[PDB]
Parts: C-alpha cells; structure tokens; sequence
RNA sequence: AUUGGGCGUAAAGCAAGCGCAGGCGGAUUGAAAAGUCUGGUGUUAAAGGCAGCUGCUUAACAGUUGUAUGCAUUGGAAAC
RNA sequence: GGCGAAGGCGAAAACUUAGGCCAUUACUGACGCUUAGGCUUGAAAGUGUGGGGAGCAAAUAGGAUUAGAUACCCUAGUAGUCCACACCGUAAACGAUAGAUACUAGCUGUCGGGGCGAUCCCCUCGGUAGUGAAGUUAACACAUUAAGUAUCUCGCCUGG
RNA sequence: GGUGCAUGGUUGUCGUCAGCUCGUGUCGUGAGAUGUUGGGUUAAGUCCCGCAACGAGCGCAACCCUUAUCGUUAGUUACA
RNA sequence: CUGCCGAUAAGGUCUUCAAAA
C-alpha cells in the first residue's frame, strides 16, 4: 500500500493546531474530541484524502500535465520544494507568490521570456560588458532568478497546484479558484475546506509530517514520469527520516502576546 | 454573433490639485440570442477604449441560460440592494413587456414572452444585477425531480 | 509649462543645418537670408500633394544649389517634365537670373516616420472634415507599423468647431524629449479649418544615433534608393 | 404598501413601569357546526361588461344568444 | 466590575422592604404575551411655605483684553445648589435599537449559583463584554445580548 | 480698428519642485482603491528591500557645452 | 504653553458622440 498507518502516528500527521485555532468547517475530519489539546485527525481519512489526491496527480502527470509547487513558507518547506524540484522536473514558487501570477499570467510570461534572453545573451557572453555592466547585468539575473528560476521552464498556466498551507497561501488558492485550476492541500485544522478541492487532512507545523507528505505527492509524480520513487510504497527502514535542528517533538501554538487590541481610545 | 448593447453611458470624474479628471463608464450587455449573456462596466478617458474594456470584461463572465417554451418558467423576484426586479411567465404572442436595463438584458439572452415591472430603484447596474439574480436563482422542472424523487416533472 | 524646441535643442550637436552659406557683408547676409525662406516656403504652402518633407538650401559667392526631397516626386516632374520647368522659372525670379541655379529633387525613403508630411497629412484631414480621434489613430498605426519608435501628436485648437479650445495628445511608447543623443524629428503645421486654426504637432522618435558627429549622413532616406535627378 | 413599505446612523420605538377592555395564545379526547369548503333551489330588474353572430357600402352604431357578483334557505364534510 | 424597569445607586451602623440567579422525585393545571384609555415612578433647572447656608456660582459691580466686549481671564457677589412638606413632568431621559417567544458556526475574557476539592484550572446553568462566518444592510456596520430566519401585540412615520 | 473670454504660435508662474498617468490584473453594488502607500538611501517617484500587485511612459539622473591637471598634433600674426 | 487674530458684491463656461474602422 501507500503508507503504513503506524508510520503516519509516528511521524505525527495525525495532529493539527491548538483547539483555540480551528474553523468549524472542518469538524468532519476531526473525530470526536476529547483531552487532547492539538485536535487529532482520523487516520483513515488521512489514508483516504491521500489516495485520492495521489491518483488525481498521477493522472495529470502521466497525461504531461504541469503541475506547480508552491511553498513560501518556513525556510525548511523552501529548501524541501527545491530538493523536490532536483527530483522533479515540476515548476516551483519559493519566494513570496506575485500578485496574478495566474490571472495575469501574460505579464509574468514578458518577464520569464527577457530573463531566458539575459541568461543566452549573457551565456553568449561579449568583450562589451566590461565590468560595470557585466556587474548590473549579472545582478539583474539574479534577482529574476530568485523570483523567476522555477517558473521559467513553463509557457502556459500549469494544470494543477499543490500548496503547503491554504492559510498562509489564500493568494494561490484564490487564483487557482477564480480561474478553475485544481489545487490540493494540507489543510492544519484553521483552513476553510470550501476553496481546496483534494483535501488532505494534515499537519503543518511539523518539519517531518510536511516532508513526507510532501515527499509523496512528489512521489506519484515521479513514478508517473518513470523515475524511482522516494519515499511511496516503501518499507519502514527506508521511509525514516530525521528531526531538523535549529522528550517530545511540541508542535503548540503559543506567542499569544504579541496580539494585543488594535490600537484606539480617545 | 454575440450582439452587443450599451446599457448606460455615464461621465464619472475624480477631483486633482487643479481640474478634473473626466473618464467615460459604458455599461455594455453581451450575448448570443441562445442562453449566454453576460455584463461589463469599464471606465476610460475615451469611449472606444472604455467599451473595448467592457466588452472584453462582459465576454469575460458569461452565464447560462435555460429557457422553458422561449419564457421563464416561474415568477421570481430579483433582489440587488434597493433594486427589486419581477419577472413573471408570459403565453407566447405577448412579447418582451419589458423595458429599459431589464428589457435589454432579456432580449440579449433569448427569452421571448416576458412579464416585468422594476418595484425598486432606478440605477442600471443594480436593475442589471437583479435580473441576473432572478434568472439565475430559476429552478429547472428536472433538477426538482433528481432532488423530490419525482418522476421527470410527471405530476 | 514651456519647452524648449526640440529641432533647436538639437542643432550643432546631432544635427546639421537646413541652409549651410557664408555671405560677403552684413548687407548680403539679409538678403540672402529672406530670399531662402521664401524658396522653402513655396515648396511647403503650394506643391503640397507631393509630400515634400524638407527642402534645402546651398549657395556660395554666385550659385545657388537646391535639393528637395519629396515622397511622391511625379506631381514635381509633371507630364514629361512640364510642372518642372514652371518651377525653375519660380525659383530664378525670387533669387535673380544673374546667378546659377542647381535645383535637385531627391526621392526619399521610409516616407513615414517623417514629422513633417505626417503634419501635413493630419492637417489635411482636419480640413477635410475628418474626425479628429479616428485621423490620428491611423495616422499612429500606420506609423508603428512602418517601423520606429514612439511618436507623440498634440493637436490643440477649436477642436471640432467648439468655443472652447482644448488640446489632444497622443504617445505610444518612449519619447525622451529630454535626451541629447536621441534621434527626435519635430514638426508644426496649421490646419486652416472654417472655425479657426488647429495646430498640430508630431514629436517621432528614430532611435539612438550612437556615432558621434554633426551628422553629415543622410536621415530616413536611406533604406531604399534615393536618386532622380533634374541636376547638371 | 390587505394583496404591496418602513422606524441604529435618512421621517418614525412613547423616559420607564403596574396594568382593565381588545387582539393573540401549550397538548389530548367528546359534542355541537358560528366561522371554512362543497351540492340543490330562489334571487341579484332591463341597458352597459366580455365572447359569437346579423344588419346597415365595412365601421362607429343597433339588435341578437351566451357570459358573472353577492345574499338567503336547505342537504353534507369536521382538518384549523 | 455589581444591582434596579428607567431616572439612579459608592464613609459606617440599625430597622423596614423590593426584585433577581441555580437545583427541585413537591403543588396548582394555560392561570400566559402585548396593551388604546387609566394609574405609578421619572436627571437637572424652576415654583410655594418654613428652616439652613461652609464652599461654589446664573443675575450684578469692578479690573483686564479688545476696533467694540453686555463674552472667554481675574477680584468680589444675590437667587440657587442642602433639608421637610407640596407642585412642575421636560433631557442626546441614547444601546439614537418596544416587549414576548423558538432556531441559527466558533474563539477569548469577566461575574454569580451548582458539581469536584488548596488556589489556579475543568464542566453545567445564567448576567455582563471583545473578536468573528453563513445571514442582513445603501454603506458604516449588526452578527446567539441581532440590525439574521419567523410569529403575536402596542406605539410611531409619509418631502423641506 | 474691436474681441488673448473664439483661437494658432510664443512666454511668465508654482518649479528644475519631484511629481503626473497608462496597460493587464485584483478588491469594491459605486464613485474609487492597488501599483505610486511601509522600512532604509538620496537633490530626486534615485535606488534597494517589503508588498495583490506585475510592468510601462513623461519627468529625475547620464549622454551636450564650459572651467580645473596631463599626454599627443601644430609653431605664425603666438612664444622666442 | 497658552496676547490678539474680524471680514471677502451678483450670474456664469468646458465635454462634443460612438455610429466604427
Ligand atoms: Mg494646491
Ligand atoms: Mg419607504
Ligand atoms: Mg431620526
Ligand atoms: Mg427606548
Ligand atoms: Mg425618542
Ligand atoms: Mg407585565
Ligand atoms: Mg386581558
Ligand atoms: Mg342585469
Ligand atoms: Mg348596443
Ligand atoms: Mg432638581
Ligand atoms: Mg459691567
Ligand atoms: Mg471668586
Ligand atoms: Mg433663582
Ligand atoms: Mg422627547
Ligand atoms: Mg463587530
Ligand atoms: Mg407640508
Ligand atoms: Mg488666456
Ligand atoms: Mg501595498
Ligand atoms: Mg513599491
Ligand atoms: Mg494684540
């Protein structure tokens, strides 16, 4: 099978936010609580959502789909979605998600086609840049590279997007809505299910949860294109993974103080 | 075919550190006689600009439409703010009794026989609006009975 | 507020001079100096269904040298070199039958991105009744199409017969008025209208002369051949 | 604005309370039948109203046949 | 933050006295909601009679400021502000939101009763606040204490 | 000769101040908002970051002239 | 760190228009 369901305990996907933090709209995949205090989540409803969206994906990729990656979130999510992307050749948004870069996908096409001309100009290279201008001319692809390096590969709007959290990109799932596109998530018990479609209830918080999961979809992906696969249908010893640094994993909400009343009086 | 109708044309401006800016708002109906129609409101200093914007922007959001004998099938009431809209089901022969916004909006999606009377405001972009949410609140005679159990509208 | 002209803020730098003569006194650098003007005027007021965009003027102590450049030189040459010698005889009576006359037509090229048949050609169209919003947009269209950089048309006056005047500009893309080593062709005309006077002006951008010197090379004549004759 | 409107900031919630008459009002059973529904009969003058036809050269018009609304009485229905 | 229907209520004590919340294996058995007319209460100012008068201060006098100052500032200063008994019955008397009844996500506080027994904290039943989606609105905004989905009753509105 | 309150053209002024807008997209029933506002740096909307905004045009800056050092060409009518 | 500080005749333009290229 996918997974193995110790495996998902284990890696602690089956733990959302605290129970201060949930929008009640999500109550169906939230059994019954009780003195947990990080809302647990029905590992078979994990198992299900994530069949169902691993499929879905297979599909589109197998059908030479594109699909879009956007994660721009914690730094270990940003570096998880370029490994995926050394994996797979799937088109990527690190960095902060440009306004419209789906519904106004024309505008951000002239910008992906003369950073491609800068990079062969520069490539093609000339005795006339000098310094100065090699310089500018250098730091300008730079800086259309930490913006561009992912969407560059890609000449049409991608047909399907997977984010890491709905929350922190309401922008990508918006465009993705308004413009009928699939978008799966993990949804962390504070997301409104209306706007994704394959849901796949999930941690977030987690360094470890995130990447297998994440490592799973890029799974499906891989097998489809005929590559070997990662981390999906695997055994326990190869399926280990490590805790990032920097008794118990504590996966809680606090920083309560720094939301005091918006400033008034008179 | 998708005939187009300017529905309103009106002179909006904003005011600078000296003069005012004047731009041209249209408010074009678009549809194709068979069930799409769809509205645009644009604003630029000229009038072909604006309405090449409107239209643009109307064949942007095209809604369908069902019709029942060239009518509508059930009276309903359009709500839109203070704009409140009926729309009633005609025999064949009476024609559009409609006028203005409304009857533009009618004759731009097909519908024939038609009842009409605007109960509330004046202002075109709400009595467009009402329209459109009376036609598109319209319950179908077959979507009742996947829903009741009937039998395909059979009494 | 004010600009400064754009021909002028250019002359001696990019730009060479229309009428290039050194005169005796400062008696005969007057008469010499009149004299020209009326010669390029009577080229640019009758004559005009040619397209003359610019026409100049060489002298030296006694010979006059003449080179006009138009779009459609048929209308100058005439039916078998009739309207030619009309012309001639024109030209010899403002100057003087005492000196030596050396008229050149020169055929032009890239007729279009030109300021001053299109000034012309707008112009026209304001005294033919024309809508003013749909002459320009064909006269900008067609412009772009033939291949330059933006140009800026700003047609101020009694527009369409009203009271009031107003004014209606135009620019589609960069026009760096304020560049020394831009390449910008100014011209003005006055549409005679029967409200009034419209005056029309077309700022065109032809890129970036990027080889220094007061010019001395031809401009937008180029592209295809340029030749005809009427010389000796 | 019964059908068919409103009362925070546009006209309009009495300063608040105790409150008779009036209006409205929990659930179940029985009877009566005042409301309610329905059948029969009488009547609601004629002209006009709407439909058809005829006659004026067609019409306007005239005539012609059809065409309701309510009330009373009597015989049933029992859900509110 | 608490109480009262509202106005209002804050040194301490005694007497008299009103309503309210929670649990009820008890009792009566629709006796309930609203309320035209009627009655009761109703901030401050004001009135009538008799006391009281420390402070303050309408009216008034003077000194300033000012083009002028019958005002803002300062020094004086009567009625009044206080008590008892009689009236007046008006306020931005405001939550600018009549009362009653049933239903409709959630989160954070705080107060009272009850259950457990160091507090703290958990649950239940209510009062008082903040944030907030469906829903409503012309918008601001309201949002389980509704301006939401509905019913009953009363009062009121119809351009300046 | 009249009408600069019918105009064309030219000019003063804010002011050589750092501003004024547009295309596409998004929000708002709408006028409209966004970009152009936040944090740093400048003479500057100059630039860099942040950012439902992504870009572009005019202005700003540089390219033009002149003064300040030196090299090279030329040496009279300069110098000598 | 609270000096002082009052007034401004009447009526008026300006958006022509998208049919379209
Ligand atoms: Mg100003
Ligand atoms: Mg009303
Ligand atoms: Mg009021
Ligand atoms: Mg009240
Ligand atoms: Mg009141
Ligand atoms: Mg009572
Ligand atoms: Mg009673
Ligand atoms: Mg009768
Ligand atoms: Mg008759
Ligand atoms: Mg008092
Ligand atoms: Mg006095
Ligand atoms: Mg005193
Ligand atoms: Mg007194
Ligand atoms: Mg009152
Ligand atoms: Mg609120
Ligand atoms: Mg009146
Ligand atoms: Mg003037
Ligand atoms: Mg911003
Ligand atoms: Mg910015
Ligand atoms: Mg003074």
């Amino acid at each position: 099978e996918l997974v193995s369901l110790a495996k998902l305990g284990e890696m602690r996907t089956h733990v959302g936010m605290v129970k201060r933090y949930w929008n009640p709209k999500m109550g169906f995949f939230i059994e019954p609580e009780r003195k947990h205090n990080n809302d647990h989540f029905v590992l078979e409803l994990q198992r299900q959502s994530l069949q169902t969206a691993y499929n879905y994906v297979k599909e589109v990729a197998q059908n030479n789909g594109q699909i879009l990656f956007v994660g721009t979130k914690n730094d270990y999510v940003k570096k998880l979605v370029n490994n995926i992307a050394k994996r797979v050749d799937v088109a990527f948004i690190t960095q902060r998600w440009l306004g419209g870069t789906l519904t106004n996908f024309k505008t951000l096409s002239i910008s992906i086609n003369k950073l491609n001309k800068l990079v062969e100009k520069q490539a093609e290279n000339a005795a006339d840049l000098t310094k100065k201008e090699n310089l500018m001319l250098s730091r300008e692809i730079e800086r259309l590279e930490k913006f561009f390096g992912g969407v560059k590969s890609l000449k049409r709007l991608p047909n399907l997007l997977i984010v890491d959290d709905p929350v922190y990109e309401k922008n990508a799932v918006a465009e993705a809505n308004i413009l009928r596109i699939p978008v799966v998530a993990l949804c962390n018990t504070n997301t409104n299910p209306e706007l994704v479609d394959f849901i796949i209830p999930a941690n977030n918080h987690q360094p470890q949860s995130t990447c297998l999961l994440m490592n799973l979809l890029a799974d499906a992906v891989a097998e489809a294109k005929a590559m070997p696969t990662m981390f999906a249908y695997k055994p326990d010893e190869e399926i280990q993974i490590e805790i990032p640094q920097k008794k118990q994993i504590t996966s809680q909400r606090l920083n309560i103080t720094r939301n005091p009343e918006v400033l008034t009086r008179e | 075919e998708f005939e187009e109708r300017i529905v309103k044309l009106k002179r909006i401006s904003k005011t600078t550190k000296g003069g005012r800016n004047m731009r041209f708002s249209v408010l074009v109906v678009v549809g194709n006689r068979k069930g799409k129609i769809g509205y645009g409101i644009a604003k630029a200093l000229e009038v072909p600009n604006a309405i090449k914007k409107a239209i643009k922007a109307a064949h942007n959001s095209l809604h369908t439409i069902e019709i029942h004998k060239g009518s509508i099938y059930h009276e309903v009431i359009g709500r839109s703010g203070a704009s409140r809209v009926l729309l009633k089901p005609a025999p064949q022969g009476t024609g559009i009794i409609a006028g203005g916004a409304i009857r533009a909006i009618i004759e731009l999606a097909g519908y024939s026989d038609i009842y009409t009377k605007n109960l509330g405001r004046n202002t075109p972009i709400n009595m467009i609006h009402a329209t459109m949410d009376g036609i598109l609140k319209q319950l179908s005679p077959r979507r009742v009975a996947i829903l009741r159990n009937k039998n395909l509208n059979e009494l | 507020g004010q600009k400064v002209n754009s021909n002028g803020l250019r002359f001696g730098i990019n730009k060479n001079w229309i009428s290039r003569w050194t005169a005796n006194s400062h008696a005969q650098t007057a008469k010499w100096l009149i004299e020209d003007e009326k010669i390029r005027n009577l080229f640019f007021v009758n004559y005009r269904n040619a397209q003359v965009s610019n026409v100049e003027i060489e002298r030296t102590q006694a010979t006059v040298d003449v080179f006009v450049y138009a779009a459609q030189p048929a209308f100058l040459i005439g039916s078998e070199n009739k309207n030619i010698q009309k012309i001639t005889k024109q030209i010899k009576q403002i100057i003087g039958r005492t000196t030596n006359l050396d008229l050149t037509i020169n055929e032009i090229g890239s007729p279009m991105l030109s300021a001053r048949i299109i000034a012309r050609d707008l112009a026209n169209a304001i005294e033919a009744r024309v809508p003013l919003r749909t002459a320009m947009r064909q006269s900008l269209i067609k412009v772009l199409k033939a291949g330059a950089n933006g140009i800026k048309v700003l047609v101020s006056g009694r527009l369409n017969g009203a009271e009031i005047a107003r004014d209606k500009m135009y620019i589609e893309g960069n026009m760096p008025l304020s560049t020394l080593r831009a390449d910008i062709d100014y011209a003005l005309e006055k549409a005679q209208t029967t409200y009034g006077v419209i005056g029309v002006k077309v700022w065109i951008n032809r890129g970036m002369i990027y080889t220094k010197g007061l010019n001395r090379t031809p401009a937008h004549i180029l592209h295809p051949q340029k030749k005809q004759p009427n010389r000796q």
